[PDB]
């Protein structure tokens, strides 16, 4: 999964 | 003589993958006569050649403020890797050299809390939506608020306290005027550090 | 040569009637060939004559540590009267003068607004009790916590942090087994600040 912060990007594992 | 400064990556950036981390090697007091420095860097001892020199800046107390940035890895920052800047000026006997790195020691993951305004606060104009940030280390860490799809600016966070099991918690508290929360307007409390799942979490916070 | 630097009493003794609190002047760096300190006080440029030196004391790096004591009535201090220290030795060129007093401006009373611990928090072996202390000037400010009469020891205490209206905020936190918590048990948070009513207010929590 994948996290996001304001649509951007943060982390994916 | 010339003196050397060294500062890690902003947590924010070493965290968010789509963001650019950068460790900043900062030399004052160059002298009009010797301006030239030399850098050297080494990640973990190893010698690397990828640094950039910003463009040197003159200080109005007659000095020259010189700074070599390196830019680094997510996860070589994040797996505690050493990072040794050396600094080599005429003005200088003997070079001076600088290391920095994470804060060693076991990450925990911290636990985020959300904590609605006492029933006391009610009466007042505004109101604190306060988000709790327990049991995390190292202390780097992000803390930051929204609300529909927006960022919520209004806020104060307190600096990272250690706590009595070696852990750090803090507090954030976010202030809306009373009638935002009576509005049924959900908020959200943003905590970004390394031993969370994905670098990240939200906690959200209503009205009942 | 010497370096001073002077201190501020302690919050609690300038805010407990039946404390002492004292201005410190303490001068680092002191020689051996020359240990011998002058000290004058003023207050608020008028000289003082009752401050007390404390033991000189060897630091072990060539150098003397001499202290001189100025006590202040609770009401002075508060009133923001001026304090200073003006430390001459033959290793100073000129007499150094420091000055301290209490943080200028309107002084503000804080809001104290207890915290229970959240829902999620209620499966772990302890819980966190929050008191939030918001709204106060100056930053000068004790905080405590207590149970049924006895002193309850485990909590931490931000430093203070000024807040959007140029007032100061802190959060106070204890730790408490869950057990204690669900079985009814009241907590209080206690705070001492120039502008509350008598110094001192106490706010309670309980399931
Ligand atoms: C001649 O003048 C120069 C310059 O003077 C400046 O201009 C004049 C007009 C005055 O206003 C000065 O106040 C100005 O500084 C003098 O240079 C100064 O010398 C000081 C000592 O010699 C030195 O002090 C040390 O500073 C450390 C903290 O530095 C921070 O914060 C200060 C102020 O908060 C800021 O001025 C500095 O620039 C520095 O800022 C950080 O820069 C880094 C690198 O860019 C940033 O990190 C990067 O950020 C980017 C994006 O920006 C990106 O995110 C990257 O990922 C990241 O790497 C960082 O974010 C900045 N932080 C902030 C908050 O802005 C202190 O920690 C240090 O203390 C330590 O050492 C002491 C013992 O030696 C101890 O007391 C203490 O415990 C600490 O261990 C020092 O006090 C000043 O930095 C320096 N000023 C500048 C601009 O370099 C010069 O001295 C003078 N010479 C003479 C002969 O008179
Ligand atoms: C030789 O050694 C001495 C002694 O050093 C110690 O021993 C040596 C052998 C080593 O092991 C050291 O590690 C030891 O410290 C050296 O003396 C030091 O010099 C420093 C300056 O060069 C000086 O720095 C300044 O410190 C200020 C804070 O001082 C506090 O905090 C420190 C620790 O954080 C503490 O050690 C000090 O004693 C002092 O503590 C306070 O004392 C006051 C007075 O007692 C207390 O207030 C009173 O409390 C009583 C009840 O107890 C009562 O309530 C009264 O009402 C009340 O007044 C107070 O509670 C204590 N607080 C704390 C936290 O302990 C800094 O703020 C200051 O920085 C500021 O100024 C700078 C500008 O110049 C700026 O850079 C900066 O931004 C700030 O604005 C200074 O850095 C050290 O304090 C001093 N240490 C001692 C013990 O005196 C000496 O330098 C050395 N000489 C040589 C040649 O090597």
């Amino acid at each position: 999964d994948c996290a996001w912060h304001l649509g951007e990007l943060v982390w994916c594992t | 003589g010339p003196s050397v400064f060294l500062f890690p990556p902003k947590p924010k950036d070493t965290l968010m993958i789509s963001r650019t981390p950068e460790v900043t090697c900062v030399v004052v007091d160059v002298s009009h006569e010797d301006p030239e420095v030399k850098f050297n860097w080494y990640v973990d001892g190893v010698e690397v050649h990828n640094a950039k020199t910003k463009p040197r800046e003159e200080q109005y107390n007659s000095t020259y403020r010189v700074v070599s940035v390196l830019t680094v890895l997510h996860q070589d920052w994040l797996n505690g890797k050493e990072y040794k800047c050396k600094v080599s000026n005429k003005a200088l006997p003997a070079p001076i050299e600088k290391t920095i790195s994470k804060a060693k020691g076991q990450p925990r993951e911290p636990q985020v809390y959300t904590l609605p305004p006492s029933r006391e606060e009610m009466t007042k104009n505004q109101v604190s939506l306060v988000c709790l940030v327990k049991g995390f280390y190292p202390s780097d860490i992000a803390v930051e608020w929204e609300s529909n799809g927006q960022p919520e600016n209004n806020y104060k966070t307190t600096p990272p306290v250690l706590d009595s099991d070696g852990s750090f918690f803090l507090y954030s508290k976010l202030t809306v005027d009373k009638s935002r929360w009576q509005q049924g307007n959900v908020f959200s409390c943003s905590v970004m550090h390394e031993a969370l799942h994905n670098h990240y979490t939200q906690k959200s916070l209503s009205l009942s």
